[PDB]
Order: structure tokens, then C-alpha cells, then sequence
């Protein structure tokens, strides 16, 4: 058997459906599966009050406030606040039951259903690790993970060390390998292989040892980008094979420990750290409990040979001939194959749902593309026209929204426009027509429009499977300007700002320059533009390299007259801020020189107080910050528990008068002890 | 404030906000 220890099976095991079913139902030790179940349940229990939003349920789902919401299906609606609290309570009970191993399958369903309901209620909170938590719960619902270290065995002789089928480990290993490979297959973009995605990450103090032998640019390009891509592409292969398992384990442990401190991503790094020993032998916890000293080997459960179980199948040369697979042995193999195929296909299915394709493909959350694209937003304008009188008005951007992801997607923009159209008649506005003007730059590009500003979105056509026509294409043949843009930006002072704009032919930009923005100019970089002064009604054509000075406190318009897109930039300085800073410096220097020999004073003293606080925090040890962190966490947990108790009591018995409820609310918001 | 005036709705060269980093993967 040449290949019988590098892969775990032989080529003859895949020569028939029956042989494949026999191979995939091979009995296995369940200890590692049990440890993983315990750890995932604990992590989900800890995660529910923090990231799932139990501590802000009253703020999010108030009784009678006007909110625009973005569900995947518009038919999906939230429940009243008390029923929302009940849903969260059921989810928490399910997570606790999953962790303990008590009533395993009912607990699995009780966690799985409200979690996915909450996920599908709101598209603006989707990310990759929440999607992964849902997928893992779905997998664990169909697994025999309560056969070792549960409470079910310590009450029912059947689930005390029994065997499990082989595909339970196969599905989990395939899932972890998929995410790793998929993540390393989406990092083959030129915006990442060229060092644009995370250019400021290497400035952290955690990259100091690399700077000893490398420069800043070289440590940003060599280590953060290419090193990360290599780790992503090689982690699964390194972990699969046992000759490289220790090296791979050390690398992934360092990677996830670094990521836990670099970002704020909840419990994703710890789930990834805990999912790595699933690649080792299924019996490693037994060896670990055997290696410990004998003085602690008499209180833990005894180590014995695992008992036979009905879930798996037994093929022996002398122990009878064979058992014909039933309806349970073939279903596991079919589920494994189909689930792995679907997990492989879904991150590459964007050619079918074209109505969700903006500058970036698909909705964010299920494609394993983390930290590849970074967005900057310069300006948002919303304008309406009254349908009965005809006046024009302007709205504050994001009035009835609780998030900001509506500026990048056309489906969310359509939902927001419909919500605004339905809610505006409450403010003496007849059937309106709404227009949007949003300026975005992606990965340090030219700022441009994403949507057509001349199209009314209330009547615009949107379909899930049709490409949207009112989305402005990304100007790809302008990216090589980035080096010149960085040169220009670095060639400025400490009180001068610059904005780079790319405009489409046939459109125009209306801009009101603030009164305090003295010394504002515009320089043409490509194409041709015309600048119109509104007060003086005077036009002026510009050619490449031309610079023009603009007045403050007035209106001006820029017209794009080239047959191709044109690029220009704004240079401006806050004259009021400059004068205030210089006179503050004058006054402070004079006072200090006299000593050694009024909003500005307030700002300076508060800045000095901030610096003193920062210095004191730097000088103090980390134990005080640890105590503060623990106090904050305990406050969050206590408030969540008290709110849940109040809501449950209201639901079960009945709401009291408007005094006891206020007293309870005031009591719950009390800090435990300072 | 639900509504804006013409002058304040066209102030393009203003500080946007820059709410920390706040990338799509982070929770914060
Ligand atoms: C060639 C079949 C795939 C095997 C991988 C070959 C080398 C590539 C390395 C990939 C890294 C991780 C892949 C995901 C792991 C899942 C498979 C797995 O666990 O196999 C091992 C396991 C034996 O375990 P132990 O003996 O403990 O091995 C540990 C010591 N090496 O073997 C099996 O699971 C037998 C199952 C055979 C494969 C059938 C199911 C897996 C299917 C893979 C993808 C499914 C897509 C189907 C393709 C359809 C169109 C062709
Ligand atoms: C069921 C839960 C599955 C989702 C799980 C989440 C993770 C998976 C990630 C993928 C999510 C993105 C793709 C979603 C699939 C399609 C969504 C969908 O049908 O509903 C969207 C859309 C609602 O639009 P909103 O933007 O809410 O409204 C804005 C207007 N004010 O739905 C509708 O318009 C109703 C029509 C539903 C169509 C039913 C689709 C089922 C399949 C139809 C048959 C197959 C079609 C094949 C090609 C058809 C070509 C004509
Ligand atoms: C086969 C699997 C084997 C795997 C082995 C590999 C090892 C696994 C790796 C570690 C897994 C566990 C780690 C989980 C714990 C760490 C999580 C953590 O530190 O999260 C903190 C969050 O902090 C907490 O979660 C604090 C929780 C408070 C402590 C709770 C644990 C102590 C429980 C004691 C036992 C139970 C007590 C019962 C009392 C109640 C009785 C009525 C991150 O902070 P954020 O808030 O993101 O900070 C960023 C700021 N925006
Ligand atoms: C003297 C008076 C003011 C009594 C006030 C005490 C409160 C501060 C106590 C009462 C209920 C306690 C809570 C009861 C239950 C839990 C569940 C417990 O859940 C777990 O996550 C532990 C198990 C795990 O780690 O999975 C965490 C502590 C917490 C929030 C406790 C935190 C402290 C609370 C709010
Ligand atoms: C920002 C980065 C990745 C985005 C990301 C994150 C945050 C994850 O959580 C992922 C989890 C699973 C799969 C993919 C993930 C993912 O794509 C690279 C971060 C840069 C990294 C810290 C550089 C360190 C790697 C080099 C090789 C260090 C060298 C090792 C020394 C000990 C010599
Ligand atoms: C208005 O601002 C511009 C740009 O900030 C100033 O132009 C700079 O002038 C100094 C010399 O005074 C040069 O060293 C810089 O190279 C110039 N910058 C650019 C981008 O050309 C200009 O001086 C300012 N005008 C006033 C009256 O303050
Ligand atoms: C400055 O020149 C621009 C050139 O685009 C003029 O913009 C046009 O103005 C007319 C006025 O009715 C509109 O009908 C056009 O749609 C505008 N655009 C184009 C491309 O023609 C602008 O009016 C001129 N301003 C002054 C004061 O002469
Ligand atoms: C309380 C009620 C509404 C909850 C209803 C939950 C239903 C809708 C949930 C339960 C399990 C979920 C599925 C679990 C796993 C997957 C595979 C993934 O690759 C795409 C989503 C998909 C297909 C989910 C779709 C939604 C789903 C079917
Ligand atoms: C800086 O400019 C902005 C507008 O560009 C203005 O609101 C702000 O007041 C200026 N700073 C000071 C200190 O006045």
C-alpha cells in the first residue's frame, strides 16, 4: 500500500457506489468531534450577547419608530419586541444545550432556526464569520457529536463512547479547507498582489521584528500581502498531511493569534484556532489525557475501548461478510458529496444573479473575500420633487436607516427609495420622485459616481437576474494614475487637502464652497472641462495642466465637455483653522515665554487633558485596562439578562403600570460597581 | 433633521466622517 497512509484509503475504495458508501461509513473515534462541539457551543454562547445584538434589542426594535429595513425577502418582517426577546432566549438555550450535549438534536434545531431567521431579517449585517457560524451549526445538526463528553451519556448508556461514521470528520475538514482555498483563490487580484488593499497595516507594533531587516514598503508588500496569500493557499495542504502537520499548525496558530489582535472580528479567530485539531487523529484527546500525571488520571472518565454503534458500518474479514447499506448509510454519503459541491459552487455563482452585481460581484457575506476592497465615500446627496406642486427639496442622507451599506448596492437603494416614498407623505410631501448622487473611491482610486443621478429610483426597474442599467461603470483605465496621485498627496503640506474627481461626459458637478475655505483652486489633469461661476454667469474652458482659482461662499459648476472622462483635483486649505492655530500658537508661546522669564483656550486645554490621559494610560500597566474590560463585559451581560427577564415577565404575566417598568429600566441600566 | 437646504446639500468639500476603519468584516 504505497498510497494508504498519505491519504487514508486506497484507489479501489472509489471504484463503485457500494465501495464508496462502505468507505464513508467507516467507524471512528468520536473524541475530537466531542471536544470541537463543546468549544463551538461555548463560543456561540459567549458570542450571542455581544455580536448578535441582544444588548441593543430595545434600541433596534422600538415599538413605534420609523425605520427602513433591508431583508432578503420583503415578505419577512420582524415581530414585536417581547417576541424578539423570546426568540433570542430560545437561541441562547439552544447554544447552551449544544455546548453541554444535553438533548443534543432538539438543542441543535433550537439554535439553528432563530439564528437563520435573524440572519435573513437584515442584509446589512452579513459578513463571512456569521455565515460560517450558521454553516457549522447546520453541519452539527446532523452529526453524532454527543457520543463522548456529553451529559446524555451520563444519563443514557448508549452515548457513552460509541463509534461515529467517517464522513462526520470529512465534511468538517472539507469545509475548513474550502474557506482557506476559496480565500486564497480570491486573493489573486492585482489590487492585492500589488499592495493596495492593506497599505497601513504594517505600521502596527506587532510587525516590529520584520522591520529590523526590512523596509516599511518591503514589509508591507512582502509580509502582509504575499505572505498572507501564500499562507491561505498552503494551509489546508499543510494541515492534511502528517509529515507537515506540526509546521502547518504552528503557522496557522501564529496567523490566527496575530489576526485576533490586529482586527475586531468577534470570535472568528478562536473558532479557526479550535477547528485546527480536527485534522489530527480522532483519538488525540485520549492520548492527551493519558500523558497527564497519574494524580489527575483517576477523576476523569476512564479510558476504555469504544463500543459499537448503529450509525457506522463494520466490514471485517472474519467478523461476518458485510452489511447491506440501508437508508441511513447512503444518505450520509450523498449529503457529504452534495454539500461539498454546493459549498464549492456558491462563491462562483455571480454570473446567474446579475441584479446583485455592482462594481463588486454579489452581496457581501458568502464568498470568502475578506479585506480585498476598501471603500471611501466623499459625498451623498438626496433630492426629491413634489408630485403635486413641483418644488425641489433635499433630505439628510440616511434619515430612517440604522446602517450605511445602502450606498453601495442597487437593491438596497431601491428598498430605501420605496421606504422613503411610503414614509414621506407623513411630512406633507405628495408622491415624490427621488434622485441620488453618491461619490465613491475604491482602493485609492479617483472619486466617481456609482449611480446615475438623473434617474428616478422609485420608478426604476430592478430584477434579481437582470443586470442593472443605472449603475455607472468603474473607470478601470485610470488605475495606473495611483502612483502619481500618491506622489501629489505626499508632496503637500500639513494643512493642505486634495480631492481627486473623475467625471463622465455629459454630466456636471454643482459645488458650494464654504466661506472659511479660502485659497481653493482646481487643476485639470486629463480631458477638458468648463467652470461656470453662478453669481457672475461667466464660463471658462480649461486645458490639461491649467489651474483656476475659485471664490469662497459662492456656487460654481464644472461641466465635462470631452468625449472621454476627465480628471481634475481640488486644492484647498481651511483658512479659519489656519488663523486660529497660528494665533493660538502665538498666545501660548508668549504666555510661556513670559512665565519662564475663548474657544481656543478651551480646545487647547481639552487637547492637553487628552494628551495627559493618553500618557497616563501608556505609563499604567495592563492590569487596570484588563479590569476595565472585564467590567464592561460584565455590564453588557447583566444588562442583556435583565432586559430579557423584564420582557419574558411582560410576555408571561402582563405589563404593569408605567411606573414599575420605568423603575426596572432605570435599575437595569445601572453600572454594577465602579 | 429630516430636511436640508440648498446651501448645505451641496457642500462637497466637507469632512465626510471617517468612522474609524469600519470595514465590512469588522463589527465594532
Ligand atoms: C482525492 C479525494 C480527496 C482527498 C484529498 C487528497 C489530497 C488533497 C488535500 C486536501 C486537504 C483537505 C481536503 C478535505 C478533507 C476531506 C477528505 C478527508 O478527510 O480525507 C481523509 C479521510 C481518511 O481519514 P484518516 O485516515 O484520518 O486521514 C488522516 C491522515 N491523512 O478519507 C476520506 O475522507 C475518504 C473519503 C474519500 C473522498 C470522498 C469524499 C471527499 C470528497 C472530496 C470533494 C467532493 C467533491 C466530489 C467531486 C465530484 C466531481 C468529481
Ligand atoms: C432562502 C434563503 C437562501 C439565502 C441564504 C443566504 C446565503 C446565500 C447568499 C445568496 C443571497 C443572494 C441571492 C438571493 C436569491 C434571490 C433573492 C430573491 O429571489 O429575492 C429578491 C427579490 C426581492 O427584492 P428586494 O431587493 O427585497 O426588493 C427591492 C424592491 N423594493 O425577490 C423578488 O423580487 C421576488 C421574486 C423571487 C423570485 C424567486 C426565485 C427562485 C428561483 C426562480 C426560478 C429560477 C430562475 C432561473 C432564471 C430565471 C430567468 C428569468
Ligand atoms: C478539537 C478542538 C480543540 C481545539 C484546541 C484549540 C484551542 C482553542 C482556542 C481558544 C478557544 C477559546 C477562546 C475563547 C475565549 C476568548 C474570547 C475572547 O477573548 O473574546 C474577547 C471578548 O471578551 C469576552 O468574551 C469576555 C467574556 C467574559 C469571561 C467569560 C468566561 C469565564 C466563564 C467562567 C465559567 C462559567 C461561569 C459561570 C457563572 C454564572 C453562574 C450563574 C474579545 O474581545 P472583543 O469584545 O472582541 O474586544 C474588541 C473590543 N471591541
Ligand atoms: C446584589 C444585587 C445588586 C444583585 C445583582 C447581581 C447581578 C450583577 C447578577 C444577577 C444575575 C447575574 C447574571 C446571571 C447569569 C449570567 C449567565 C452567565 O452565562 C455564562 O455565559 C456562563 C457560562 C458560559 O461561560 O457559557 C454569565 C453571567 C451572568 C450574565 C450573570 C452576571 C451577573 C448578574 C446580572
Ligand atoms: C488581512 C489578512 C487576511 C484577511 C483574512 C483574515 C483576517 C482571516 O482571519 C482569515 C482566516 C481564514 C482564511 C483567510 C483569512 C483572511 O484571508 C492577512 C493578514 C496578514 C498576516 C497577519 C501576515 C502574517 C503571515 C506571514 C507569513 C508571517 C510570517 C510568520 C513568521 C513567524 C516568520
Ligand atoms: C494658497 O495655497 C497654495 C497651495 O497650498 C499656496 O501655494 C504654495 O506656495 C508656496 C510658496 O508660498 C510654495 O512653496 C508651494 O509649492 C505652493 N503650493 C502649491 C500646491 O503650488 C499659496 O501660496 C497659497 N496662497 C496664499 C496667499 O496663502
Ligand atoms: C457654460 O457652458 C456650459 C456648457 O456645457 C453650459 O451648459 C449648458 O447650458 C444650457 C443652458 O440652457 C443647457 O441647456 C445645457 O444642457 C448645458 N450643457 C450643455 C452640454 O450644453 C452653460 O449654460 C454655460 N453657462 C453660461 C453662463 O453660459
Ligand atoms: C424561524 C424560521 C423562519 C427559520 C427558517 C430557517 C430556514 C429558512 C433556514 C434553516 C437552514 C438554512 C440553510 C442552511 C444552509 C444553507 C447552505 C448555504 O450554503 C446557503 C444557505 C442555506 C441553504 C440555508 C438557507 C436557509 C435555511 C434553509
Ligand atoms: C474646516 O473646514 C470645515 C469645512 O470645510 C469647517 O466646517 C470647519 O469649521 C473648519 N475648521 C475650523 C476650525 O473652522
Amino acid at each position: 500500500s504505497r498510497i494508504g497512509k498519505l491519504l487514508g484509503f486506497e484507489w479501489t475504495d472509489l471504484s463503485s457506489w457500494r465501495r464508496l458508501v462502505t468507505l464513508l461509513n467507516r467507524p471512528t473515534d468520536p473524541a475530537s468531534l466531542a471536544v470541537f462541539r463543546f468549544l463551538f457551543g461555548f463560543l456561540m454562547v459567549l458570542d450571542i450577547p455581544q455580536e448578535r445584538g441582544l444588548s441593543s434589542l430595545d434600541r433596534k426594535y422600538l415599538d413605534g419608530l420609523d425605520v427602513c429595513r433591508f431583508p432578503l425577502l420583503d415578505a419577512l418582517r420582524p415581530l414585536p419586541l417581547d417576541w424578539m426577546y423570546l426568540v433570542y432566549t430560545i437561541m441562547f438555550l439552544g447554544a447552551l444545550g449544544m455546548m453541554l450535549g444535553l438533548c443534543y438534536r432538539i438543542s441543535c434545531v433550537l439554535f439553528l432556526l432563530p439564528y437563520w431567521y435573524v440572519f435573513l431579517l437584515d442584509k446589512t449585517s452579513w459578513n463571512n464569520h456569521s455565515y460560517l457560524y450558521g454553516l457549522l451549526a447546520f453541519q452539527l445538526t446532523f452529526m453524532d457529536a454527543n457520543h463522548y463528553w456529553s451529559v446524555d451519556g451520563l444519563l443514557n448508556a448508549h452515548r457513552r463512547n460509541a463509534h461515529v461514521p467517517l464522513w462526520n470528520y470529512a465534511v468538517l475538514r472539507g469545509q475548513i479547507f474550502i474557506v482557506y482555498f476559496i480565500a486564497g483563490v480570491k486573493k489573486l487580484d492585482a489590487d492585492w498582489v500589488e499592495g493596495y488593499s492593506m497599505e497601513y497595516l504594517s505600521r502596527h507594533w506587532l510587525f516590529s521584528p520584520f522591520k529590523l531587516l526590512l523596509s516599511e514598503e518591503l514589509t508591507s508588500l512582502l509580509v502582509v500581502h504575499w505572505g498572507g496569500l501564500l499562507l491561505d493557499l498552503s494551509a489546508g495542504f499543510l494541515l492534511f498531511f502528517d509529515v507537515s502537520r506540526s509546521i502547518g499548525l504552528f503557522f496557522v496558530s501564529y496567523f490566527h493569534c496575530m489576526n485576533s489582535q490586529l482586527f475586531s472580528i468577534g470570535m472568528f479567530s478562536y473558532v479557526m484556532l479550535a477547528s485546527s485539531p480536527l485534522f489530527c487523529s480522532p483519538e488525540w484527546p485520549r492520548k492527551l489525557v493519558s500523558y497527564c500525571p497519574r494524580r489527575l488520571q483517576q477523576l476523569l472518565p476512564l479510558k476504555a475501548a469504544p463500543q459499537p454503534s448503529v450509525s457506522c458500518v463494520y466490514k471485517r474479514s472474519r467478523g461476518k461478510s458485510g452489511q447491506k447499506p440501508g437508508l441511513r448509510h447512503q444518505l450520509g454519503a450523498a449529503f457529504t458529496l452534495l454539500y461539498l459541491l454546493e459549498q464549492l459552487f456558491l462563491p462562483y455563482s455571480h454570473f446567474l444573479t446579475q441584479g446583485y452585481n455592482n462594481w463588486t460581484n454579489g452581496l457581501y457575506g458568502y464568498s470568502w473575500d475578506m479585506m480585498v476592497h476598501s471603500r471611501s465615500h466623499q459625498h451623498v446627496k438626496i433630492t426629491y420633487r413634489d408630485g403635486r406642486t413641483g418644488e425641489l427639496g433635499y433630505l439628510n442622507p440616511g434619515v430612517f436607516t440604522q446602517s450605511r451599506r445602502w450606498k453601495d448596492h442597487a437593491d438596497m437603494l431601491k428598498q430605501y427609495a420605496t421606504c422613503l416614498s411610503r414614509l414621506l407623505p407623513k411630512y406633507n410631501v405628495t408622491e415624490p420622485q427621488i434622485y441620488f448622487d453618491i461619490w465613491v473611491s475604491i482602493n485609492d482610486r479617483f472619486q466617481q459616481r456609482i449611480f446615475d443621478p438623473r434617474v428616478d429610483i422609485v420608478q426604476a426597474a430592478w430584477s434579481p437576474f437582470q443586470r442593472t442599467s443605472w449603475v455607472q461603470p468603474l473607470l478601470m483605465d485610470l488605475s495606473p494614475w495611483r502612483a502619481k496621485l500618491q506622489e501629489i498627496k505626499s508632496s503637500l503640506d500639513n494643512h493642505t487637502e486634495v480631492v481627486f474627481i473623475a467625471d463622465f461626459p455629459g454630466l456636471h458637478l454643482e459645488n458650494f464652497v464654504s466661506e472659511d475655505l479660502g485659497n481653493t483652486s482646481i487643476q485639470l489633469l486629463q480631458g477638458e472641462v468648463t467652470v461656470e461661476l453662478v453669481a457672475e454667469q461667466k464660463n471658462q474652458t480649461l486645458r490639461e495642466g491649467e489651474k483656476m482659482q475659485l471664490p469662497a461662499g459662492e456656487y460654481h459648476k464644472v461641466y465635462t465637455t470631452s468625449p472621454s472622462p476627465s480628471c481634475y483635483m481640488y486644492v484647498y486649505v481651511n483658512t479659519t483653522e489656519l488663523a486660529l492655530e497660528q494665533d493660538l500658537a502665538y498666545l501660548q508661546e508668549l504666555k510661556e515665554k513670559v512665565e519662564n522669564g475663548t474657544p481656543l483656550v478651551q480646545t487647547f486645554l481639552r487637547r492637553q487633558q487628552r494628551l495627559q490621559e493618553i500618557e497616563r494610560r501608556r505609563n499604567t500597566p495592563f492590569h487596570e485596562r484588563f479590569f476595565r474590560f472585564l467590567l464592561r463585559k460584565l455590564y453588557v451581560f447583566r444588562r442583556s439578562f435583565l432586559m430579557t427577564c423584564i420582557s419574558l415577565r411582560n410576555l408571561i404575566l402582563g405589563r404593569p403600570s408605567l411606573e414599575q417598568l420605568a423603575q426596572e429600566v432605570t435599575y437595569a441600566n445601572l453600572r454594577p460597581f465602579e | 433633521t429630516v430636511f436640508l437646504d440648498h446651501e448645505n446639500a451641496n457642500k462637497i468639500l466637507n469632512r465626510p466622517k471617517r468612522y474609524n476603519s469600519g470595514k465590512l468584516e469588522e463589527f465594532v
